[PDB]
């Protein structure tokens, strides 16, 4: 940031870019190293009523795997999912 | 059960169940079990004589097209007489799906190599040789891949200790790195952590 | 939340080192794009699951 | 509150000091035996007993969430103070 | 939702062909690369003057370990062995007994700093803020066993760095 | 045919890479672990475990740590039945001993027995 | 008791494979002594090969000796193709390891191991 | 319209995709006639191959054929037809419509143990 | 890349091995002013990609 | 509550596309300058 405008002009000419608008060295635009103290929020289970753990127990809703076939007519041939939709070319910048 | 519980995907569960029935009835010669997990992952548990015919099916069939071998895995489970559980994770890019193909072997029965189906397996089952001692028949260049060159023992077997049986040091008498029996200056401290209370009643096994 | 961010996937044509170079440079571009979308769409709330 | 063995070695706040015929003093030859000379047992004795007007007192160590978990101390014994099991501060009912 | 890197057909009119031939014979992109290297030549470098200038750290920084005290001199560690239970590398070795005033205190608090992975699971497992991982990163030794800290060394690191450790905890305890 | 008939005992000791000192001088113990009597839960008494005889632990001269030379000092194996553990130890050439599973015998409980008319089983307080 | 074989249908094919592996190691020992520039003789290296073959000489299972021949071929390929260094070849000669007490009385004198 | 490239490296553009797909689908059906009728591979593969062959015979366009065969480019539809043909030729030799060759041991797929 | 390691260190305390993304969420919330500096990084990083 | 959040209108736009800023003369013009330098040198 302390470069003279002659060196700054030579530098912007050699790079071809306005380098002072986007400097890679950091200055007073960055955050303070001392911040105010946060007040972090609580989640949805911080409630005093209607908050039984059995109604939100994720680990105890996991089941053993359903055995579809075990060795102890004109039905449709299936796939593991529908076929994948063809991706669309970018409207942003397709390079086309 | 909205915020903290994982949302269940019923559509994928029904579709993978239908495709598991599909594979179980196209290939009843080798398919032993078919299961779908609660988080919607299909497992085809097969006989080890059908490693090539099942994997060639899923790779080449027009309703499967599992063209990618994501991962090939063994698991040592010493309580089974076929202690090694060979796991083939497969990816169909056409149907955007994943399947798991599982089989078994013990220490002495060879599994047929799947390099003719997926070339990706060339190192993976090679690693299953190095880490578990599962021999793979008709592998092109089957040898060790991760251990040291004079390494005795298959380390990811669960009877193999955490520190090994040997440790290296440089010895200035012989001017050479040497191998000696392992002595730890501090033993690894085994922690018995398991609670004496049942955690998941849905997984309760029937008693004797 | 990758179904909620908007970005592009760079695709090669010749299968070589150079198109893979260009794919990685363009993935840095698209990562900058996703970072902008994440900084604007950052929601309030907790950061651990509220299952203790 | 450090003392010294007859070997010339500082006894730690645990009470550890090597014997005279112990060869492991040779590790301190030309070097030093690092001890901490602020014994916590000698510093928690220097605190005054808090005279409170209640029967059950609560201690968190001070600082709120920067202390220990908040425990409750009963003060029914007039023979002996009620000591916090974490920070070692002790309390006496003022009656 | 995808784009094609490198699927351009170059124009075959005489203007563009002569542009590509002036590039080939007159080395135009090579002068472009020399220009960008010349452009960094006249920039101020990013080089800080270590050891007089220091890299910027945050108050969360995980450096050297320290056993802390209360504001009475009593050590915070009440020998609960949670830090060595959570310790992913098993670097922490703890032995305890009741001492002369009956208090639950350690007789051994060792940290092997050459097993330690500096992940700070001990300071977040600790219920009384006894073990912390302080701000010192410049503690390189000349001998391996100088990095095998016992309780005396860790309590001395606490007494050494406490004026800084307390302020870092004061900055970051509302995120914890 | 493509199946051979091997009537020999299953022995993989030449293939495991375990040195001879830790095959023929080790005693494997096959057991269901006892319930920790600090606690009433029984979920740690559901499986068979295999462990080995504890070897020498000594004091590290530098730090006082527990130095060991036994590689098998932490090797605890889990088995669904007793026969799986026996077969795994026989396959590996380990000399083993088996302790049978100790179940608690079914007790006879009655809350009314706390207040009998004429038996010694009255509770003096409740 | 009907198991799938690895290479050998019986023990005679297995002994044929053991024998060919021993021939290949016996031919390889002088080249191994030379190009790894070892301090042992060719006779001492062939003694170590014979010791390692006699170590497994009690096996009666065809599949186990098939895996032993496979692992010997792997070690031989690691020796011919110079993938081992000198240290991996010299690990068969436990030279820096002090000799262990063998009788009862010296094992009693040194410690607790049976 | 003569598509310039398929976009996939090493997957060459087919000049006549319709005739190649008709040849490959009738060849799949001819190979597939040598499988027993009750085999599920035969029933399912005849079903999907007749569906794809009727879609090919119903659409003269190449682009619309790609968007209703729904298997990507037309050349990788040809590649999948070749893969299905090779698969069915292997399924004749393997005979996987047979019963199960061997039951597993009793606790082979029991998790947890 | 040094500045993005500073982002890691501001959010976790380590420059590389953060142990920050955990099963259940992340370990700790973003410190104040971190998103401003991530914006200040991203605003200039396209010029770095352009000169590469 | 006080939490690390974006500002009210969000952050500003961030450039993420390629900018190779197309500098230099034409090929005709560069060969003209080179041939003119040769002609001056030859004269
Ligand atoms: C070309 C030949 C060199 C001419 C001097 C020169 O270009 O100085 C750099 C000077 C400043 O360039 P800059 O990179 O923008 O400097 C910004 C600094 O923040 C401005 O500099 P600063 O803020 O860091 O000021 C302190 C600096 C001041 O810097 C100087 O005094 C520059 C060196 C002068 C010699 O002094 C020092 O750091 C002491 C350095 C002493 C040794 C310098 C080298 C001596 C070489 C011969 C022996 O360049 C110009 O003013 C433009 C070019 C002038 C060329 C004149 C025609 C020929
Ligand atoms: C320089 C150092 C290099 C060291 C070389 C290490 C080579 C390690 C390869 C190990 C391969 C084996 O030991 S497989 C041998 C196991 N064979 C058996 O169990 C079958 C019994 N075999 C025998 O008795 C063999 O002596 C014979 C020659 C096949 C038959 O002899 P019997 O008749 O009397
Ligand atoms: S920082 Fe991690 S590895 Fe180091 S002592 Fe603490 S818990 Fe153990
Ligand atoms: S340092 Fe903390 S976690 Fe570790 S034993 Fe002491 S009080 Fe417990
Ligand atoms: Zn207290």
């Amino acid at each position: 940031a302390s470069a003279t405008r002659l060196i700054q002009g030579l530098r912007n000419w050699a790079s071809g870019r306005d380098l002072q608008a986007k400097l890679q060295l950091r200055y007073q635009e960055i955050s303070k190293r001392t911040q105010p103290p946060p007040k972090l929020p609580v989640g949805p289970s911080h409630r005093l009523s209607n908050n039984y753990y059995c109604a939100r127990d994720g680990r105890r809703e996991a089941m053993p795997p359903s055995i579809v076939m075990s060795s102890q007519s004109e039905k449709k041939a299936v796939s593991p999912a529908p076929p994948i939709k063809r991706w669309e070319l970018s409207q942003d910048e397709p390079y086309l | 059960t909205r915020p903290t519980v994982r949302p269940r995907n019923d559509v994928a569960h029904k579709q993978l169940s239908a495709f598991g029935e599909y594979v179980a009835e196209i290939l009843p010669k080798y398919v032993q079990q078919v299961q779908v997990s609660c988080f919607s992952e299909l497992e085809i548990c097969i006989h080890p004589d059908g490693v090539i015919p099942v994997l060639t099916f899923l790779r080449d069939h027009s309703n499967a097209q599992f063209k990618s071998l994501a991962d090939l895995t063994a698991v040592d489970i010493p309580t089974r007489q076929n202690r090694f559980e060979i796991v083939y994770n497969l990816l169909s890019l056409r149907f955007n799906s994943r399947i798991r193909v599982k089989t078994y072997t013990d220490e002495l029965t060879p599994v047929e190599s799947s390099v003719s189906v997926y070339k990706a397996a060339n190192w993976y089952e090679r690693e299953i040789w190095d880490m578990f001692g599962v021999f793979f028949a008709n592998h092109p260049d089957l040898r060790r891949i991760l251990t040291d060159y004079g390494f005795e023992g298959h380390p990811f077997r669960k009877d193999f200790p955490l520190s090994g049986y040997v440790e290296l040091r440089y010895d200035d008498e012989v001017k050479r790195v040497v191998a000696e029996p392992v002595e730890l200056a501090q033993e690894f401290r085994k922690f018995d952590l398991n609670s004496p209370w049942e955690a998941f009643p849905a997984y309760r096994q029937p008693p004797e | 939340v990758y179904d909620q961010v908007e970005f592009d996937v760079p695709i090669g044509s010749r299968g070589d080192c150079y198109d893979r170079y260009l794919c990685r440079v363009e993935e840095m571009r698209q990562s900058i794009r996703i970072i902008s979308q994440c900084l604007n769409k950052m929601p309030p709330g907790e950061i651990k699951v509220d299952d203790a | 509150g450090v003392r010294t063995s007859p070997t010339g070695e500082k006894v730690t706040h645990t009470g550890q000091v090597y014997d005279d015929e112990d060869y492991r003093r040779v590790r301190f030859v030309g070097r030093q035996k690092e001890v901490n000379e602020n014994f916590a047992i000698d510093l928690i004795a220097e605190q005054p007993v808090s005279q409170v007007g209640s029967r059950v007192i609560s201690c968190d160590g001070g600082g709120g969430a920067l202390g220990h978990p908040r425990v409750y101390i009963n003060l029914d014994k007039e023979t002996k103070t009620g000591t916090c099991g974490y920070c070692g501060l002790q309390f006496r009912q003022q009656h | 939702t995808y784009k094609y890197v490198n699927l351009r057909e170059p124009s075959m009119d005489m203007k563009s062909v002569t542009d590509r031939a002036a590039q080939t014979l007159l080395w135009t992109e090579l002068i472009r690369g020399l220009g960008m290297t010349l452009s960094y030549l006249f920039r101020e470098p990013a080089t800080i003057n270590y050891p007089f200038e220091k890299g910027p750290l945050s108050p969360r920084f995980r450096g050297e370990h320290a056993l802390r005290r209360y504001p009475s001199g009593e050590e915070r560690c009440i020998a609960c062995k949670l830090c060595e239970a959570v310790c992913p590398a098993q670097a922490i070795t703890i032995e305890a007994e009741p001492r002369a005033d009956g208090s639950r205190r350690t007789t051994r608090y060792d940290i092997d700093m050459t097993k330690c992975i500096y992940c700070g699971f001990c300071q977040e497992a600790c219920p009384v803020d006894a073990i912390v991982e302080g701000p010192n990163f410049e503690f390189s030794t000349e001998t391996h066993e100088e990095l095998l800290y016992n309780k005396e060394k860790l309590l001395n690191n606490g007494d050494k760095w406490e004026a800084e450790i307390a302020a870092n905890i004061q900055a970051d305890y509302l995120y914890r | 045919t493509q199946l051979i008939t091997v009537d020999e005992k299953l022995d993989i000791t030449t293939l495991t890479g375990v040195p001879e000192e830790h095959i023929k001088t080790r005693k494997a113990r096959i057991f269901v672990p006892a319930r920790n009597n600090m606690q009433s839960g029984v979920n740690n008494t559901k499986k068979w475990k295999m462990e080995f005889d504890t070897r020498e632990r000594w004091e590290n001269p530098l730090m006082g740590w527990a130095s060991t030379a036994d590689p098998l000092s932490n090797l605890v194996l889990t088995f669904s039945t007793k026969e799986d553990a026996i077969a795994f130890a026989e396959k590996n050439g380990w000399s083993y001993d088996v302790e049978e599973r100790k179940v608690p015998k079914p007790k006879s409980k009655s809350y009314g027995a706390n207040f009998s008319w004429n038996k010694r089983t009255r509770v003096s307080t409740k | 008791t009907s198991v799938k074989p690895i290479f050998s249908r019986d023990m005679n094919e297995a002994k044929r494979r053991v024998r060919e592996l021993y021939r290949a190691w016996y031919r390889e020992v002088p080249n191994t002594v030379h190009l790894f520039q070892l301090d042992i003789s060719v006779k001492q290296g062939r003694d170590k090969v014979r010791e390692m073959f006699k170590k497994n000489a009690h096996v009666t299972d065809p599949r186990v000796v098939d895996l032993l021949v496979i692992k010997g071929k792997m070690e031989l390929e690691e020796t011919i193709n110079v993938w081992k260094q000198r240290t991996h070849v010299m690990r068969f000669f436990h030279e820096t390891e002090a000799p262990r007490p063998k009788d009862f009385l010296s094992k009693f004198y040194v410690g607790h191991d049976p | 319209l003569l598509k310039k490239t398929t976009g996939l490296v090493g997957l060459a553009v087919c000049e006549t995709p319709h005739e190649r797909l008709k040849i490959l689908y009738t060849k799949i059906l001819d190979v597939l006639g040598h499988i027993p009728k009750n085999a599920a591979y035969r029933k399912y593969t005849e079903q999907i191959t007749n569906e794809k062959l009727s879609i090919v015979k119903a659409e003269p366009d190449v682009k619309k054929l790609e968007e209703q065969l729904q298997g990507g480019q037309i050349e990788e539809v040809i590649l999948q037809a070749e893969n299905e043909l090779s698969l069915a030729r292997k399924m004749i030799q393997w005979k996987p419509w047979e019963p199960l060759v061997e039951e597993p041991p009793a606790s082979q797929w029991k998790w947890p143990i | 890349r040094e500045k993005m390691f500073e982002f890691y260190e501001r959010v976790s305390g380590a420059r590389m091995h953060a142990a920050y993304v955990r099963p259940g969420g992340v370990h700790q919330d973003l410190p104040l002013g971190l998103m401003d500096d991530i914006y200040e990084f991203s605003k200039n990083f396209s010029l770095r990609i352009d000169e590469l | 509550v006080k939490q690390d959040m974006p500002p009210v209108g969000g952050y500003g736009p961030i450039d993420y596309k390629r900018n190779l800023p197309r500098r230099g003369l034409s090929g005709y013009s560069m060969f003209a300058v080179g041939i003119g330098a040769l002609l001056f040198g030859y004269w």
